[PDB]
């Protein structure tokens, strides 16, 4: 009589990981049948389960990524208590092949499972996305620098610089948004890039009228000044949304 | 499906997701 939920998973790597058991999982649910002696299958998924976790603890305790060390357990943790759940099962059903808890114990054990791989993985994934977002980050902070752009010189090591910024920013995000599953989030994020991608030579032109005007005699400065700093703050609000759209989940990749 | 073949599919995946891990 309870409802459940399968997963839409965040990305195409991780759906293609664990939608052949969320199927798997649903189909046992949704099914119409006694269950065999499951010790030695249970037994594969216990082995498999603590090379698992050796491996998650050998990675918790030597990462330098304090982010990536806190938010690992807690799905390693789901993983085999879930686990337990499954080797309860099967010694319940040595004795009684057609017990009821033994069953719910195998879909909750099952479903744990999943729900705690899925959640592992977007740990893993969450540090990939940093990585992106760091990139963003050093494109903010390169646009804070256009404002001691003041010789052609320097413009031209200025533009040398940001131009390769950009192209490889632009490039993990057309990645990432070939990616996620969700449709609305890659739009944003598509729409985002290429504004940014715009109003790139608008900046470029922007200072070069700035410096031409500031090497100048009794010219008034004040407008290039004006000119050059809308469009850093544009350029700055954009990244900030691609900032804010990579981070971005949804209420369908939990399951349930 | 049946629960042998599912318990089949769990242990194949957490070995998967293990090996994510010790290639990344």
């Amino acid at each position: 009589h309870h409802h459940h939920h399968m997963p839409v998973f965040h990305t195409r790597t991780i759906e293609s990981i664990l939608e052949p058991v969320a199927q798997q999982i649903s189909h046992l649910v949704i099914m119409h049948e006694a269950i065999p002696d499951l010790t030695a299958p249970v037994a594969a998924v216990q082995a498999a389960v603590s090379n698992l976790v050796r491996v998650g603890k050998e990675t918790v305790q030597t990462t330098e990524d304090q982010i990536l060390k806190r938010d690992m357990p807690p799905a390693f943790i789901k993983v085999e208590n879930a686990c337990t759940k499954l080797v309860q099962a099967a010694q319940m059903l040595q004795s009684d092949p057609y017990s009821v808890p033994a069953r719910d114990y195998l879909i909750d054990g099952s479903r744990g499972i999943l729900s705690g791989t899925s959640d592992l993985l977007l740990t893993f994934d969450e540090a990939e996305v940093r990585k992106i977002i760091r990139v963003c980050k050093g494109i903010l902070e390169y646009l804070t620098v256009a404002e001691v752009v003041e010789t052609m010189e320097d413009l031209v090591t200025y533009t040398k610089n940001l131009g390769p910024g950009m192209t490889k920013m632009a490039k993990m995000i057309d990645e990432r948004q070939q990616e996620l599953t969700h449709q609305e989030h890659r739009v944003m994020l598509v729409n985002s890039m290429n504004t940014v991608k715009e109003l790139l030579p608008v900046l470029i032109s922007a200072m070069k009228i700035f410096v031409t005007t500031k090497n100048s005699k009794n010219q008034g400065i004040e407008e290039a000044l004006k000119n050059r700093n809308f469009t850093v703050e544009k350029m700055s609000a954009e990244i900030n949304e691609i900032i804010r759209v990579l981070q971005l989940t949804s209420w369908d990749e939990d399951a349930w | 499906v049946g629960w042998e073949q599912l318990l089949t599919t769990i242990a194949r995946t957490i070995n998967e997701v293990e090996n994510q891990i010790l290639t990344r």
